[PDB]
């Protein structure tokens, strides 16, 4: 696949693509004559879906990154540090802890 | 094929071929919003790039049978035979030693011309050959009563004459040029045709052609011009 | 080149006067077709306010910038309404238009508006 | 039947609009022989032009305000008695102070409609085309209605080849100690 | 070492010659976690995609791309934010391997 | 409402200003189609133009003064009744003596705003850029306020290769012995 | 270094390098009294002159290691390494005899290109290599909604498109071109980039760039055009 | 594209009415922020005489060249003061401006000046 | 002979030869009805074509006697001797091995120049020789009080100065240029003369000449510019 | 594989590059049966003429032209009519023998 989890990492999908895919899918169902403009109810549904799915796409990227010590931040970084025996010193920032 | 000529309300047709084209390169163009399609074509373009010959040739062979031989290869590439008029020195020459041919046909065509000075050319898929100092039969009149614009321009050897494109004018033919200028300019009437230029438009720019000729002398020979080694 | 066919979700006004999605008698979702679809799309376009849609602030009608205020003007009202109706795809012409103003209610009323679509 | 507008160019108001002059050109193009047979693609709509003749009570103040708004170069909506005009630029301002009118601003303003939606290089080819009239327009940073949605819909701005500014030798060496020595 | 300018755009891309390789970097802001991310392509080939921009570590260490170190710095170790990265309160730097060796030896 | 000025171009005073003409131009640029999409960098503000019509009692003296001031080619602040203008240069002075007006000066003066702040091939770059609006501008000899300060602040002038001047042989021998002989 | 781009009152910066210059020649000029300094610069111009290699090569060596070895000498003269995408016939070929190298690097660079028809070039002090029928990753959209001036001009192989200079456009990349003309011209969307032209001004002549592209076929290869021996 | 934050040294008028740097109740050097910073900056811009600064003789107001003298003139004074205030970074508009002259004190008084910055 | 100059109502005659002509090619022209005779001439053009030498030359022979020898053949074709100033390395060199000469004089004249880095040229049927870094005696002043038009335009090495044609200006001489701009350009006053351009008319286009000079250094040597092998 | 656009005209003619060969395809609508036919020329010689466009099969299998497979598809097997083929309710695709082999192996 071209988006999502890939060997090089998480290929995040743009919002314009999120919207274009859903519009094309609706054309596949209702024919090229279906009305999806911003004002119509289908355009309302498409815009909202595009944005919710971009948000979910971004949360997927965050979850993917949070499995790496050099990219986790805070309690997740602590979870991954307990594989190497580092316990966040009281008041130690995430920069100093990631360094450690 | 590019047909040019005149089609008056009376008269008839004067339209002939002035260039038979194998497309060179094309490209559209806006000017405002227009779309002008700019063509460049090919003349012998099949033979300038895909004509290659195959020849052992023996001693004793005359000096024209293998012009036929080379035209065989350029005929494989769709070239017609024009008029061939070799120098008299050429027509009678024979051989002592054999004649490599391996590689580019046009290349060693040119080395022919420089070897002893004859012209060869391709004129609308047709190959003509003339001597350096000679020309081919065929004459065309150019006068203020027969298509002359401006002066008949005088040059070192011959003339440069403008006229209305009107299709007979071929390279390696003769022009008889008359005017009220040439007389006091003491210049002949008969010239060979060496350079041909066609510039024209359908709407605005008249059909215009310009011909450069190197003058024929008293001995029925062209004033070659001093060839510099 | 015959007019392409159009389709969209149908909106019908409920008992409160608010246009809503509807399921027809058979119970399957109701869709409007070539000319009714264009008419309803024109209505949905007229009912939008300029700058309201966060993905495209260039769509909508400039009601609050031009007409709603202290400036009753039939000419600009006719212009705004006719332009928005005509820009709807599938609409060819407007053949009639009337506008009047009720000072008591402060109501701007455009009526007797005839629209001809590409389906004739 | 006029719009009954307010007599103000952009943010700067004017006391009098003396005359409005509208022009709407189409440029046609033609070659030598009539070239047609289902080709009408060759006709171009030019940007509209407006010529106002205006006057104002506050001569110097209005001249200054008009000059400043002109030098800003920000397209704006123009209200005329004959139409609205979106994305206008004041290409020319002129004023004359003579015996007939010495203590007022009395001059002319020329405005041309702008033409755009084309920069390109930073803009990519990933999804929709936007030409389809039954679909929404492509989400782009410019036409988003909020800063957050602008950030979400920013297709991307791609600066060309960059050169990094070098770091002074001692600052750089100290920073490298801080990072790669700790 | 050098500083890599960052524009005030939620998504930007540039190209730089790092150890004489064409390195195309694409930075994009993820609002949901409010953090910056980078993809790195070497000579047209996408080699790193969707990494988090974090201060105080070499971002290219895991990959052995051979194009030096690329790291962020801030005065008090703040993390890079939508506002803070373009303003220059967090700076992006590229250090060459020889420079790193010289500093480590010094 | 006008500025109520002193009625003179530059230093040379005039008796009457018969008419002012003010012009401010902004050049837009357009390609055959409308190319836009976050691009309005294509608009240039031209230098302003002024056309005064003036008359003076001392015809010959005022004409000579005006011509000399024009030929100095020194930019100056023009006080008009509609705006103040910095860096104006006189591009044309025209004067007519005829039956109607024969013993006074009567004519037209044309002035234009000057563009500037770029030479470079004799200037260098060492530190700040100057485009930051929260910082002071780069100190330079042109904008220093005193001779000593200009000496301190001179960025330094750098034009290309010099050619020294050769010395006459006997003078050269005397000087070289004077120095390098003891 | 010549940085070009757009700096709108809102927006931000679009400015990037469109040419990194090693000064070729400069000269001042009056028009009235003006002084215009006409600069010409150099692109890999230290390599086109002072780069000379030193090379024995043994048998059996793969077919890229000595692109690296030549880049060693070009890198001595300050050139960077770009993307190298060799032909498949190249990537897998091996050897039988030794490979003379004495004289001019650019000389026998060109003979490389002629030896199997691959392109190599220098792009702002960076060296890229592609196959004759190939291209490098990286795409650019060109539309009336994304920076198109006029029609997309159609040509035999591909297109020639004008646009506003806006700095991504680099040779050996891909442009996806859309319009209301190309559809009835049935011409595709994806093209390689072979020619780049930048012309513009600060005041009057806006930024214009023109890109020549040879179309990509269905098979993901460029329409090379008939190479002539 | 929000308005960037600005900061500068605070200046408060003392018992003689002269503006000087101040220490707030905490005792730390007081700094002004986004909009009061632009206001105080506009004051320091208005209070500077043209050609006064030795590093830049182009900053300052031409108080002495234009207004201070024998020529009471409201349009010119209004133009000069507006130019100086509007050129201040962060200022977008001047919504009101009144000006008068007391001949007895020879006092030129500009009041009722409302300035709108980019912080709204 | 093409003699140009100024003939003021008082004064006297300033007319001298700026080009001595061996006719190259002539051609009349009508514009309306006119006849403009467009001449092209020849500069040493008998020597560029018909000068061929015959030389066995032995060892030990100095390095200038045979510039005299080549000038013998170039003098058979009507060429005069100008000033010869060889490089010092040249003046003192002798011989180990013998010195072929068969073919064309100008051809191996060029190889002469490329082989010891010196200039030779023909200036109105007179042949001069100079070193690459040197020049010949003779100085000429160009100032706003002595015929200066615009800038003493500055260049990488020297200058390019326009002026009224006034005949002395020959290649391989020195020009001392003064203005009010060169001082702030810090550019010197003495420059060799390398290029000479004459454009003029009798009615409207004033006599204009343009001289390109490469600056002389403090060492009395010309700024050659980097010769690229 | 590649999708091929169809214009909304009864007769049309385009050229494409398939397996490194230039192929000229003409589409002509027959009104009597409400169907389409295609002619195909390789290097200028018409090698196929008057072939109905049918759904769900390789239209070039009989010919061994070496340019892969050209076929039609739709959502639910609707036949390609006058209006259905331009509108994209039925679509024309080309795939290579390599892709076909690899997909069958899957």
């Amino acid at each position: 696949m071209t988006y999502g989890v890939q060997p090089t990492g998480y290929v995040k999908k743009p919002l314009a693509v999120h919207l274009a895919e859903i519009e094309a899918s609706m054309v596949d169902l209702f024919g090229p004559g279906v009305i999806q403009t911003e004002q119509s109810p289908l355009g309302q549904l498409n815009g909202l879906y595009a944005d919710l799915s971009y948000d979910l796409d971004e949360r997927g990227e965050d979850l993917y990154q949070s499995f790496d010590p050099e990219q986790a931040e805070g309690s997740r970084l602590d979870i991954l540090a307990r594989y190497r025996l580092l316990s966040r010193r009281a008041g130690e920032s995430d920069e100093s802890f990631r360094r450690a | 094929m590019l047909e040019v000529g005149y089609t008056p309300p009376g008269g008839g047709n004067n339209i002939g071929i002035i260039a038979k084209g194998k497309i060179r390169d094309y490209q559209h163009d806006r000017e405002g919003g227009d779309i002008i399609s700019t063509v460049s074509c090919g003349d012998g373009d099949k033979a300038y790039r895909r004509a290659t010959i195959s020849k052992t040739i023996p001693k004793g062979t005359p000096l024209t049978e293998v012009v036929d031989e080379i035209h065989k290869e350029m005929k494989k590439e769709g070239i017609a035979k024009g008029e061939w008029s070799f120098p008299d020195k050429v027509k009678n020459t024979q051989l002592k030693r054999p004649y490599s041919m391996c590689g580019s046909c046009t290349r060693e065509l040119d080395t022919l011309g420089r070897s002893h000075g004859f012209y060869w050319n391709i004129q609308n898929e047709t190959m003509e050959i003339i001597p350096g100092n000679g020309h081919l039969p065929g004459s065309l009149l150019i006068t203020p009563d027969t298509g002359l614009i401006g002066t008949p321009t005088i040059t070192d050897n011959g003339i440069k004459v403008k006229a209305l494109i009107n299709p007979e004018a071929r390279p390696n033919r003769m022009m008889k040029v008359k005017s009220q200028v040439l007389k006091m300019n003491r210049k002949g009437e008969d010239y060979r045709i060496s350079e041909v230029s066609f510039n024209g438009d359908n709407q605005e720019g008249d059909w215009i052609m310009t011909l450069t000729g190197e003058a024929i002398g008293g001995d029925k020979k062209v004033d070659e011009g001093k060839k510099a080694k | 080149m015959a007019a392409p066919s159009r389709i969209g979700l149908a909106l019908k006004k409920n008992e409160q006067g608010i246009a809503d999605i509807y399921l027809d008698a058979s119970g399957n979702l109701s869709m409007v077709q070539n000319t009714e679809a264009v008419g309803q799309h024109a209505r949905q376009r007229l009912m939008t306010y300029l700058g309201e849609w966060f993905l495209n602030k260039n769509v909508g009608v400039p009601w609050l910038r031009d007409l709603l205020g202290k400036g009753y003007d039939p000419v600009l009202a006719e212009a705004v309404i006719k332009a928005e109706i005509l820009s709807t795809d599938g609409v060819t012409e407007i053949t009639s238009f009337s506008i009047r103003f009720d000072q008591g209610r402060r109501a701007l009323e455009a009526f007797d508006i005839e629209v001809t679509t590409e389906y004739d | 039947m006029i719009i009954a507008f307010s007599s103000a160019i952009g943010p700067v108001p004017l006391t009098v609009v003396i005359s409005e002059k509208h022009t709407s050109k189409v440029e046609l193009t033609t070659n030598p022989i009539e070239s047609g047979a289902d080709v009408t693609d060759h006709a171009y709509v030019k940007g509209k032009e407006i010529e106002l003749e205006v006057a104002d009570r506050n001569a110097a103040a209005t001249w200054a305000a008009l000059v400043a708004f002109q030098e800003s170069r920000v397209p704006f909506v123009l209200m005329t008695g004959l139409s609205m005009y979106r994305n206008m630029i004041i290409t020319e301002i002129d004023a004359t102070r003579n015996a007939q009118h010495s203590k007022i601003l009395k001059g002319t303003v020329r405005l041309r409609e702008v033409k755009i939606v084309e920069t390109g290089t930073a803009e990519d080819s990933s999804g929709k085309d936007g030409t389809d009239k039954n679909k929404s327009s492509n989400p782009s940073k410019d036409k988003a209605a909020d800063a957050k949605t602008a950030d979400k819909a920013n297709s991307g701005v791609n600066a060309g080849d960059k050169g990094g500014t070098t770091v002074a030798a001692p600052r750089a060496q100290s920073l490298l100690k801080g990072v790669f020595g700790g | 070492m050098i500083e890599l300018e960052v524009l005030d755009e939620s998504k930007q891309k540039f190209s730089v010659i790092l150890n004489d390789r064409r390195v195309t970097i694409e930075l994009w802001y993820n609002t949901t976690n409010d953090r910056w991310s980078f993809s790195l392509a070497l000579d047209g080939d996408n080699v790193v995609t969707g990494r988090r921009l974090v201060t105080g570590v070499d971002l290219l260490a895991p990959f052995g791309l051979g194009i030096g170190a690329l790291f962020l710095l801030s005065e008090n170790g703040e993390p890079p934010t939508r506002a803070n990265l373009p303003l220059g309160l967090v700076k992006l730097y590229h250090a060459t391997q020889e420079e790193i060796d010289a500093a480590i030896s010094a």
